[PDB]
């Protein structure tokens, strides 16, 4: 999927190409949909690999990413429920499920890159 | 007419550097190169990047009429503006002449000029600055001669205008008009205040006036919009073209320039990088961030007038005026920015930007905080706060206070509280702006949905 | 914006309030003899009160009072010379009569005897604790018609309408209720000037029911940057400032609710027209016009918002001509309160040396009394936007006051936009002649002034 329908921060352009994802960028509507295929997961949860999703928001990197958006659906591999992940947001037809983790945004530092780190760190946090 | 006149733009900061290297006291000559980036838009605009100071010690002769400096600092700006094609300004003392020497052979002015040429495709100039602080440059094309910047300028706590053709003219005086003629304003939002501030620039003799808004004149905007009518509200008339005619029927010139669009747009910021004030009239966090990147880049002086009249609830009265206040944010550029002073944050432009069902799920999470409601709009309250947005703007080319501008940075009165207050530019903290005199380098103003393919 | 009206000042109507509500919870009564104003509109303006005194009345009930018919006959005395109106006050019951040596008369009885004393239009009101007062008239003695607003111009003021509820509830500023009151009432904007036109444009744009204009100047591109709505084909037609005035609120408005005098203050034409506003724009930078504005408002008991903007200038001895400040004044007075005379804005010095004829003016160059000097800058549109944005807002405000003090304390406003300072005076701080034009209304001379008067 090499879907490009807008632009990111160059930056952040060189960095997925970088670390080798397959990531696509889509316009449903006026939202703006950053789609990186495939991600692998750490090991706890149901599924093993997820479309981890970031919602760009209009104005970014001055407004800030505020969450971030996986499908399937995840949910640890004992059955747990991941504290603040209920709700689903659709994607081009698809219920992706969004983590409410929030943060403080810096325009000078803050990007699709730090937004990807965070959720990573909070991949990792709810399997440990 | 005055309209296209080129432009070379020095932030105060660098321009006090600058000043300085070039008048250290002992009355001679003294160099330095200015690295500009350009805007090429309606008219020419050299926007001043870096500095180059050439230290007095490795110059072979300084004179208070001469002075001779060596070329491997004609090499070093070269090497800078090798990768983007910049433009090099030589900078000398109030008599100017000087020579470039190297170890083989020497340069005069004109061979130093056609010297940076050959290293750098684009357009160079020679510049000559006296006491006072007053620059004088030459526009030099091809590495030859061509023409005269019309106009150098610094927009600091006071503004400076140094034209070619050129005591100071006091405000409110035909040299105030005739400043103005030559000048490009730009109006964002012709809104209550908007329309207001436009109605000045006009009546005072502004040469260019660009009118930014996407909205149209209703029924409900009748009670504001100045030279709006009826007729405007029944047939849903754009306020950018309505506006553009009431100037033209005004002035009876076609000074006025209609944008029917949003800011947030590259046809908005790139007629407005032309304007010489930028007039932020829009009541949304993310129009004043676009307004705020757009002074930052094309070196354009800001400023930003807010309204608002917050209403509560008594049990025992009912709905009551809680305050009516207003705000004045003039910005210059490297000094605080808006974002600086909080005018706008990530935080408020989110919730702003949010969805109708977006915004009420986040706030029952309580991620989010809930908006504060006012009261309608009323003409006085914005006439009041549009009246003094450019009252500052002629404090600032003209200055007639009993204090420095500098203590007025920014305004807060209050109608109901009876109070007026005033923040100095030296008690707001600066954050790094690195985004500075970058011009149109895309993607534009940083932000990538306004930029290109 | 039409009706006829009952104007009282703010001294007349606080000791009438606290006569009819003593404290102990029972009706009292008192006469109000008013002159009149018979234009466009009936304006009753109260100019004497008799209060009737509790022990002269018979009997004192919390519903019903009587009080001896002595002091209808004496008003009738004093309304005799002028055929003036006589207005009977009574509390939130009403229920009256007037008794006497011989016989006694109910309501409509004491109406109809009235009337025979002199021949004139009177009536009787009653009002409530809070003060708010209703009224109606009776004209030959027999019920005519009910007054469709009783006003009280003071450091609030007070619109009184017929049309009232109970859930209909008191607005805030800013709001669709501000709206309706201004919609009922007329403004008069005394010069369409650089300040004038503003103070008119947000008249107009506020909802105001009509609006006067009065200037006899005209549009000239020497004031397109000034003139509201003012276009390059006005100046250069030289159109009437108060016809292009009137041509652009039809426009923006889509009603004709402009008035348009093309005149100066200092006429008949426009005295009797401005004696119909509710409230009086001052803005012409004339000691003449000031003084004229300041004789209607007492005259006809409107109250009056004087605007003035000055951008001085000194010479500094080696330096030349400076801007020494640019300023702004808003003058509000009330009627009864102290007058623009008062806080010393004009003198008759300071008008007898404005208005010199041609060989006078000459005479005092020639021999040095006058320099004839321009001790001032040109106006500007911002400065100018300044003063009428504040001019207006003081109206607003103490027609819905809304600021964390009381609006007596801003009587006068002065600002400083070099030195970056505001002050303000309070109503208590000046001092006040003895105003004998209060609730005069036209009698001739107009305003006291032989020139305006009708020979
Ligand atoms: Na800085
Ligand atoms: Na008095």
């Amino acid at each position: 999927a090499t879907r490009r329908d807008f632009s990111l921060r160059p930056e952040d352009e060189h960095y997925l190409d970088e670390m080798g994802y397959c990531w696509e960028t889509r316009l449903v509507g006026n939202a703006r949909w950053l789609i990186i295929h495939d991600y692998e997961l750490p090991d706890g949860y149901n599924h093993h690999q997820v479309n981890l999703a970031l919602l760009i928001t209009s104005g970014y990197p001055v407004n800030m990413l505020d969450m971030f958006y996986v499908y399937p659906p995840l949910v640890r591999v004992n059955g747990v429920n991941i504290p603040a992940t209920e709700a689903t947001v659709a994607i081009d037809s698809v219920a992706y499920q969004r983590w409410s983790r929030h943060r403080s945004w810096n325009p000078e530092i803050d990007s699709v890159i730090s937004q990807l780190a965070m959720a990573d760190g909070c991949l990792q946090k709810e399997v440990g | 007419n005055a309209s296209s006149g080129n432009r070379l733009i020095l932030t105060q900061e660098l321009h006090t550097m600058l000043q300085k290297h070039l008048f250290p006291g002992d009355g001679k000559e003294a160099a330095a190169i200015l690295i500009c980036n350009r805007y090429e838009g309606g008219r020419l605009k050299l926007l001043a990047k870096e500095l180059i100071l050439v230290p007095y010690e490795e110059c072979k002769s300084r004179t208070s009429d001469f002075i001779a400096w060596p070329g491997n600092y004609l090499e070093k700006a070269i090497d800078v503006a090798e990768e983007k094609s910049m433009s090099i300004i030589l900078i000398h003392s109030h008599p100017g002449g000087f020579l470039v020497f190297s170890d083989t052979a020497d340069s005069s002015d004109m061979q130093t000029m056609q010297s940076l040429f050959q290293g750098v495709d684009a357009i160079h100039g020679s510049a000559i600055m006296i006491h006072s602080g007053e620059m004088r440059a030459r526009l030099y094309r091809e590495g030859k001669f061509a023409e005269n910047v019309e106009l150098v300028t610094v927009a600091g706590d006071d503004i400076h205008y140094w034209w070619d053709d050129k005591l100071k003219p006091i405000a409110f005086t035909s040299g105030m008009t005739d400043t103005f003629q030559k000048l490009t304003a730009a109006i964002i939002g012709v809104s209550g205040t908007g329309s207001i501030v436009a109605e000045q620039v006009a009546r005072l003799g502004f040469g260019e006036i660009l009118l930014i808004d996407h909205d149209h004149i209703e029924k409900k905007n009748l009670n504001r919009i100045l030279n709006s009518t009826l007729k405007d509200a029944l047939s849903h008339r754009p306020k950018v073209d309505m506006f553009a005619e009431a100037i033209r029927c005004i002035r009876g010139e076609d000074i006025s320039r209609p944008i029917n669009n949003t800011i947030f747009s590259r046809e908005a910021v790139l007629a407005a990088a032309n304007a010489d004030v930028l007039f932020c009239c829009v009541d949304t966090y993310l129009a004043r961030m676009i307004a705020d990147r757009i002074a930052s880049s094309f070196l354009i002086p800001l400023l930003d007038v807010g309204v608002k009249i917050p209403t509560h609830v008594d049990p025992d009265d009912g709905r009551k005026i809680t305050d009516v206040t207003g705000r004045i944010d003039y910005v210059k550029p490297g000094g605080s920015t808006l974002s600086d002073r909080l005018v706008y944050t990530p935080e408020l432009i989110y919730r702003e930007n949010l969805n109708a069902e977006e915004y009420e799920e986040q706030l029952e999470r309580g991620y989010i905080t809930g908006v504060e409601e006012e009261a309608p709009s009323v003409i006085t309250l914005n006439m009041r706060a549009a009246s003094a947005c450019v009252s500052e703007f002629i404090a600032r080319c003209f200055p007639f206070r009993e204090y420095p501008n500098k203590r007025f940075t920014r305004t807060f009165f209050s109608l109901a509280g009876v109070e007026e207050d005033y923040i100095d530019e030296s008690s707001i903290t600066q954050a790094l702006n690195t985004r500075l005199a970058v011009g149109g380098e895309e993607p534009l103003l940083g932000l990538p949905e306004l930029g290109d393919k």
